[PDB]
DNA sequence: ATCAATATCCACCTGCAGATTCTACCAAAAGTGTATTTGGAAACTGCTCCATCAAAAGGCATGTTCAGCGGATTCCGCTGAACATGCCTTTTGATGGAGCAGTTTCCAAATACACTTTTGGTAGAATCTGCAGGTGGATATTGAT
DNA sequence: ATCAATATCCACCTGCAGATTCTACCAAAAGTGTATTTGGAAACTGCTCCATCAAAAGGCATGTTCAGCGGAATCCGCTGAACATGCCTTTTGATGGAGCAGTTTCCAAATACACTTTTGGTAGAATCTGCAGGTGGATATTGAT
């Protein structure tokens, strides 16, 4: 038979998703997230189409950016595999710490 | 009897004259030398011009004749001085570097 | 006469910070408002880090506040520290701690 | 002549506490840190106008400035003492 | 359930184009908790600036100006 | 109505790249450039006028302005592209 | 003859010196370091003592932080040695390389 | 006119050390020192370009704490206690 | 290395979603004349910044000695990646319907503006005291035996 | 486990640097009386946002198998911590010289109106194409053998 060994499949998904930049979330799910969000502030309210693709645009860079430091922090620990811990390093260096 | 665009005199392609209706209309009793607005126009023209010198050469290495947001991040992140110019900057659908770290690499 | 901060019943100037809202061109009007309300903001904020310095004054047994107080007062509390974030106070120093894993057995 | 709030920012010291005093380097900080958010507020409250094709910056826009500025528990705080203030002032005459 | 709509395979997805090889289980709940607050901080001052306007309508400049003094400047949607 | 850079951004694309155009979002980036570098150097200009006590934001603060925004080489050419416009300006009838 | 253990010294000053706020720095060393710099930009300048004074106070509460990112990183990788690479990972998650 | 060179040297290892006590820092690598006094550098050329640059555009031969004050703030690190 | 299952890159072609271009009001930039402000000029006062100097003790530099840290090597239990599987749901394209942005236009409350009067700050000086620096001694911590 | 070596906690002592009143000059707040105009208010239009509907193929959740990674444990080479020594250099503190930062005032070059004529920029409709997407065979990559 055949199959792909461990890891190769995501070098190969991330070398794929590298080269693109479609969006990478739900569309629906997301704008369902935002309007969630939203109305624990201000009830009744009207998302244009624009204001939730910048929306969702700000959320996935931010989340791509702060994998690529998360990464940093694995590697830096000779793993290479992320774990939650460094994604709090991580946000803890940045100044984030939340 | 004739008009000449400011922009005409000094030499730029950029809006000289809007320029200065959009320094005052943002910073109030700051009276305006007429050199002021020459001068911006002048300097976003140039980054304008060095952004899309990049861009295209990067459209083109795409194998494209259409300069696309993609195009620009490339041109962007890979120059360094427009890289640091631009940090804290997200350029909508402009991706990232392709970049993977050696530790990551396969073997071989 | 009476004075604007009086009238607002405040501490702070508020001609004064009318005036800067002006000379620092901010903007062409200003609100018969608006000074007294920063005014009166300032002088909230004011009262907030005083409070907890003075009493991180006392706590190390000091009659006086010194920029150590105001460090340790800031870096104590989350949201004063939050918003004196990218701040750094000169001869402030740092609130004391030691990672737990430098510690011995 | 320099100005600055060390008067103003001593009369509040004498209200939270009676007894205690401040270092001239201390007072410093205080002046820095009034400075600052008088800043920050000043021009949040700028744009805020801008954005909105205003040209009048009101105790409503140092409002939503100071919301915009400050940690939600000191923000709330922030607001009342504005509005306690802008009220009184607008009847006081 | 909104906040689960944010999929693992979606977070894979990111993770990936951020050149991410392996994972913990626990990322995903995780990166799943800090989306949450990243979103939280910006609406929150979108909608501020939506509500000073005596709007109902969250335009893509509210939330371009909430980016911007967020320290995240964000381009192409300033028209 | 709705004003943008949309059309000197082409021009000065094509000034430089005859066979080559730019797409809809990708206008849209630069027209987010040329707001913020724009808004950027014109912060930074009044802002030097204010320290300096001065009532005028002149060529002089824009160059400063850009000197202090602008990584090193990009700022050399800036400045020159500067001053030869407002020379150029100036002689040129 | 007596002789601490390595490190009972060291908690020593980390409590010792995170008490105080004194500079850590000498100021003449410092002052020329500043002027040096400042020389090989512009020449004939003259410094009031308070902004030589303000950048090391600056000089200074910024290493103080770095080193805490700094502390951070190594005893993310299982160490409690500082070591370059750890300032690196934590300069570079702070967006300072350059 | 002493010729000014190689002053870096003077931000000490015990200096350096004490510092990172301060940061919290217990054990240090021996080629941190020569590490620190890069970084330290870095920073110093940055804050007193863009002070000087102050200095200069306010055709001053003296160097303020204002303009260094300044020079912190574009910088994102906001200095307390020198405000003028 | 030798297949062998498979992903990947490149040759190739065409309808059209989206970029490019045409087109004709028109808001705003260019223009001439007049009114108001300013920031460089210049003589000049005086703060403070530079460079000394002399005494000396705090602090740096160098060397040594060895504790324990960092890292290398080994060992395995189990956490996640690869892959097939059954299917819930996001996606998609046109729809009438109203909430609701964004325009035009009138006007009363609020700002600006130019003096005059009154006084709340500031700089300097006389004056009150919090605490930094030293001396000492009981106490807590550390490290050897 | 007890004990010598030391750093630490710290109550008392008190002279003096730095903080706190004490008072009159002066920008600057604060009244008043015009003068100007924002921007909320009211009527209205249409650019968009929420939606009801309904397929279908694109993904998500599920679950099984195990590869190999993260993490614990043993270990020893040598890198840094502690430290005793030696003596240099930062520190301290008083002292003069002078460059230069800052105040002040005379002034022409320059920016700010107020207003009219001429486009430069834009909207949206008429024209146009770069390439997304589909097909297909060559080749590269991966992995068991």
């Amino acid at each position: 038979p055949h199959r792909y060994r461990p890891g190769t499949v995501a070098l190969r998904e991330i070398r794929r998703y590298q080269k693109s930049t479609e969006l990478l979330i739900r569309k629906l799910p997301f704008q369902r997230l935002v309007r969630e969000i939203a109305q624990d502030f201000k009830t009744d309210l009207r998302f244009q189409s624009s204001a939730v693709m910048a929306l969702q645009e700000a959320s996935e860079a931010y989340l791509v950016g702060l994998f690529e430091d998360t990464n940093l922090c694995a590697i830096h620990a000779k793993r290479v595999t992320i774990m939650p811990k460094d994604i709090q390093l991580a946000r803890r260096i940045r100044g984030e710490r939340a | 009897s004739t008009k000449t665009s400011r922009s005409a005199k000094a030499g730029v392609i950029f809006p000289v004259g809007r320029m200065l209706r959009y320094i005052k209309k943002g910073h109030p009793k700051y009276r305006i030398g007429v050199g002021a607005p020459v001068y911006m126009a002048a300097v976003l023209e140039y980054l304008t011009a060095e952004i899309l010198e990049l861009a295209v050469n990067a459209a083109r290495d795409n194998k494209k004749g259409r300069v696309t947001p993609r195009h620009i991040l490339l041109a962007v992140a890979n120059d360094e001085e427009l890289n640091q110019l631009l940090k804290g900057v997200t350029i909508a659908s402009g991706g990232v570097l392709p970049n993977i770290h050696p530790e990551l690499l396969a073997k071989k | 006469a009476k004075t604007r901060s009086s009238r607002a019943g405040l501490q702070f100037p508020v001609g004064r910070v009318h005036r800067l809202l002006r000379k620092g061109n901010y903007s062409e009007r200003v609100g018969a408002g608006a000074p007294v309300y920063l005014a009166a903001v300032l002088e909230y904020l004011t009262a907030e880090i005083l409070e907890l310095a003075g009493n991180a004054a006392r706590d190390n047994k000091k009659t006086r506040i010194i920029p150590r107080h105001l460090q340790l007062a800031i870096r104590n509390d989350e949201e004063l520290n939050k918003l004196l974030g990218r701040v750094t106070i000169a001869q402030g120093g740092v609130l004391p701690n030691i990672q737990a894993v430098l510690l011995p057995k | 002549r320099k100005e600055s709030y060390s008067i103003y920012v001593y009369k509040v010291l004498k209200q939270v506490h009676p007894d205690t005093g401040i270092s001239s380097k201390a007072m410093g900080i205080m002046n820095s840190f009034v400075n600052d958010i008088f800043e920050r507020i000043a021009s949040e409250a700028s744009r805020l106008a801008h954005y909105n094709k205003r040209s009048t910056i009101t105790s409503r826009e140092v409002q939503t400035a100071v919301r915009l500025l400050l940690p939600g528990e000191l923000a709330k705080h922030a607001v009342s003492e504005g509005t306690k203030a802008v009220t009184k002032y607008t009847s006081s005459k | 359930d909104n906040i689960q709509g944010i999929t693992k395979p979606a977070i894979r997805r990111l993770a990936r184009r951020g050149g991410v090889k392996r994972i913990s289980g626990l990322i995903y709940e995780e990166t799943r908790g800090v989306l949450k607050v990243f979103l939280e901080n910006v609406i929150r001052d979108a909608v501020t600036y939506t509500e000073h306007a005596k709007r109902k309508t969250v335009t893509a400049m509210d939330v371009v100006y909430a980016l911007k003094r967020q320290g995240r400047t964000l381009y192409g949607f300033g028209g």
